[PDB]
């Protein structure tokens, strides 16, 4: 028996198949349930590899009624709900034609309405090809400073829907600009680059340049290898 | 120019066609090689491990193409100058049967199993194989089809036409996906990956073509004038293979770079690449088959393993 | 129509059952279609 | 000959072989060697970079995470068998840590196993080579 | 810096990396970098004893055994791999040979199943 079968790596769960009999289990749009293409991707697997597959869902709370007020208050306020990433708007040049934008985050975390179904196909998207989602990182995306959010969208047509459709996201954060004196008393006793590198390599310049940290790349689960990343 | 290219002692015996060699392909196995000749026109099956000709058998007519449809020798279709398409079996000849118009060029989907005629015809012939009735036609419009060939990764038809455009066709639902626009005509046209595409043209031009973008990514121009038959990929250094009579050329898929040309003694026919190895395999016209093996471009195959040694 | 010059549906008989469909597509039929509606210009 | 043929072969199928028993092979007291000559200024430079030799010595300093002089250690280890070095004064059980780790490449809790000394006690022994080492290092360094 | 760091590190806990991944590593950018002196007369002696060139060369001839001149392949394998000794035009195949069992100390055997090639095709591919 693999309890939380999604959480571990898809190569490992080959072998623990065998030709014995398995019984597996996954989570899905939970507090620490795996994302949607690491999910298709097992399930996938499953499928491929006389066995006789078997598929059981459970959509009843074991604790409250379901349809519980607090439980939608508090999955949509941190994001713990994947849903379809976003609806396939029609294919885009890859290389040629898409153009990043700037998200605010000060618009993007108040509590419109147009607001926050971009802030859900965004979670979502964020989450995808994440083994185990923390609601730590919404709270660390939100109020943490410098973390910088960038979109591409398909090149936009004189009309156009409320929201856009959005192909990959990625999150920069910025570092460095540390003081000389300041990295000697590490060295002796803002990221993980500028304090890794100028210990291994014992340098004290550098730490006083500035720089970024791609700290996440994300595309959506269809589009996946095609020329967004 | 550092790529010192070898020429071949008799790794295979009396692999000797008695005038000139049409057409030379390989196994999906690599168990077995297929070649095809005037005179008295003859298909020969050369066991690699035996390092010897399995069989010979002659035929009615002169063969432009043929296809291996079973993973081993077992089933071959031929297409015949005198519209006769030839079926062999493990045995030998097991059916033949006519095209209404003459034949350039033939591809079988797989999943299916339909098998397309693109010829002399605007319409392209399909055939279905589990049922042997014919199916129903599509028409493409154009006056002369050249060639054809079918997307292995998701299962997308293109056939050449005389004008120089591409058509695109689905071979589910049998409705035109899309058309591609690009005095010369398609000489060759293959299909490597997901999005990649690449065109020949009579006047030795070669056109790399991305499904999504109308405009070519990259243009190669072979200085002669000889149309280019024959357009294939090589995936582990990225190398995009293209053959005319004149000489073979072999570059770079992104900003065309050359890795190194072979100019033979005699014309090509048609010319082919081992898998996973560095040896090539060529068709000419001359009684004798070329063999070649380059060291640079990967290791020697398994049956030729001391090869490696010999060098 | 002669020498087969029209194309004629009978069945064939010898031809029946010659080969067994094989697939080996990656791609799914959802992500087929919104690339075949995306092709080139379109 | 054999003795050098020895070292670089520990990595080839030697590496089973416990530290001790790999120890006596290398070291005959029938037949006494002289000491090889010491390392001249163009040896060391050659053998280490600068920011190398100061990685070393600030190490010798902090001995906080034991990773980052771990790349020395083949380097430094084929000196000291090869009767070059002068001498380190380096003890039985010593001589025997830098063999496995330096020649067998062999993990430190491996070697804990092969030694049966306690691993924390091992780690305090590596600190006090390595302090023979990078102080002979500055001598040959003031020397010129 | 970290290019002969990673090379001294594969004996340690890199030896399960599978030979082209770690040769990915070392060779990056798409072009070499500035170009180092071809060995030196001086170095050559330093690192290889005149009985020990001696020993290469007759095995070059003889062809007998390779475990013979199994204790030059460490030595030898740093310095093509440091981009010294110019270039050799080794093939991929021969290139992940030579990090094999010059850095990752693994025998021709467990390479094979590595490099997939049998174990009498890796054989003349070291011996070129």
């Amino acid at each position: 028996v693999i309890d939380e079968a999604a959480a571990i790596p898809l190569p490992l769960v080959k072998s623990l198949l065998g030709p014995y009999l398995v019984f597996m289990a996954s989570t899905i749009n939970g507090y620490e349930g795996t994302g949607r293409s690491l999910s298709l991707k097992l399930i996938q697997q499953l499928r491929q590899q006389a066995r006789t597959l078997y598929e059981v869902s459970l959509q009843e709370s074991i604790r409250y009624a379901p349809g519980d007020a607090v439980e939608k208050w508090l999955n949509d306020l941190l994001c713990l709900d994947c849903l379809n990433i976003t609806r396939i708007v029609s294919g885009c040049p890859l290389p040629e034609a898409c153009e990043l934008y700037y998200v605010n985050r000060d618009t993007l975390f108040c509590y419109h309405k147009a607001s926050e179904v971009f802030l859900q196909r965004l979670m979502a998207l964020y989450v995808a090809s994440h083994y185990k989602n923390s609601p730590n990182d919404l709270q660390m995306l939100s109020d943490a400073p410098a973390h910088h959010l960038f979109c591409l969208l398909p090149p936009v047509p004189p009309t156009q829907n409320a929201l856009p459709e959005v192909l990959a996201v990625i999150q920069v954060c910025l570092e460095g600009e540390i003081s000389r004196q300041s990295i000697l008393n590490s060295l002796s006793r803002g990221d993980l680059i500028p304090w890794t590198v100028s210990e291994q390599f014992q340098d004290p310049d550098f730490g006083g340049l500035s720089g970024g940290r791609v700290v996440r790349i994300a595309v959506h689960p269809d589009y996946q290898g095609m020329g967004y990343g | 120019n550092e790529v010192k290219i070898y020429s071949l002692i008799e790794l295979i015996q009396d692999f000797e066609m008695p005038t000139v060699c049409t057409t030379i392909k390989v196994s999906k196995d690599g168990q077995y090689i297929l070649a095809t000749g005037t005179y008295k026109p003859r298909v020969r099956c050369y066991d690699t491990y035996q390092l010897s000709l399995k069989f010979e058998r002659c035929l009615d007519s002169e063969v432009v193409t043929f296809e291996i449809l079973s993973d081993d020798y077992s089933k071959i279709v031929f297409l015949h100058n005198d519209r006769y398409i030839e079926f062999h079996s493990q045995s030998g000849f097991y059916y033949k049967t006519r095209i209404p118009k003459f034949g350039r060029d033939f591809s079988y989907h797989y999943p299916s199993c339909d098998l397309y005629f693109v010829g002399a015809s605007s319409e392209v012939y399909r055939l279905n194989l589990e049922q042997g009735r014919y199916l129903n036609p599509l028409q493409t419009d154009a006056a002369e089809n050249n060639v054809c060939d079918i997307n292995s990764v998701h299962g997308l038809f293109a056939t050449g036409t005389i004008e120089g455009r591409v058509e695109c066709w689905d071979p589910r639902t049998r409705n035109r996906v899309g058309l591609l626009d690009c005095l010369p005509t398609i000489s060759a046209l293959k299909f490597n990956g997901a999005l990649t595409m690449a065109v020949g043209t009579t006047t030795g031009q070669v056109l790399l073509y991305d499904l999504r973008s109308d405009k070519p990514l990259l243009v190669k121009d072979h200085q002669y004038g000889l149309p280019i038959k024959s357009v294939h990929f090589q995936d582990s250094l990225d190398l995009i293979l293209s053959a005319d009579s004149r000489i073979v050329k072999m570059w770079n898929k992104n900003s065309g770079k050359i890795f190194t040309s072979l100019e033979p003694e005699h014309d090509l026919n048609d010319v082919c690449l081992y898998p996973n190895s560095g040896m090539l395999l060529t068709a000419n016209e001359t009684p004798k088959m070329g063999i070649y093996y380059i060291p640079v471009l990967g290791p020697a195959p398994r049956w030729c393993s001391f090869l490696d040694n010999l060098t | 129509a002669s020498k087969g010059r029209k194309l004629r549906f009978h069945v064939l008989s010898k031809l029946l059952s010659f080969m067994a469909p094989i697939d080996h597509t990656t791609m799914n039929d959802d992500a087929r279609t919104e690339l075949y509606r995306s092709l080139f210009g379109q | 000959d054999f003795r050098r043929r020895f070292l670089a072969l520990l990595s080839y199928q030697f590496s089973t072989f416990s530290p001790s028993l790999a120890l006596n092979i290398i070291q005959n007291r029938n037949m006494g060697k002289p000491a090889q000559p010491a390392l001249s200024r163009e040896e060391l430079e050659a053998l280490f970079l600068p920011y190398d030799l100061k990685r070393l010595e600030m190490y010798s300093r902090n001995m906080v995470d034991y990773h980052l002089i771990m790349d020395m250690i083949p380097a430094i280890s084929r000196i000291y068998f090869l009767n070059q070095l002068g001498d380190l004064a380096l003890s039985a059980a010593q001589s025997a840590l830098l063999l496995g780790i330096g020649l067998q490449h062999k993990s430190v809790d491996q070697l804990e196993k092969e030694i049966e000394l306690p691993s924390g006690q091992l780690m305090g022994l590596f600190n006090r080579i390595i302090r023979k080492v990078v102080k002979l290092f500055n001598e040959v360094q003031e020397k010129a």
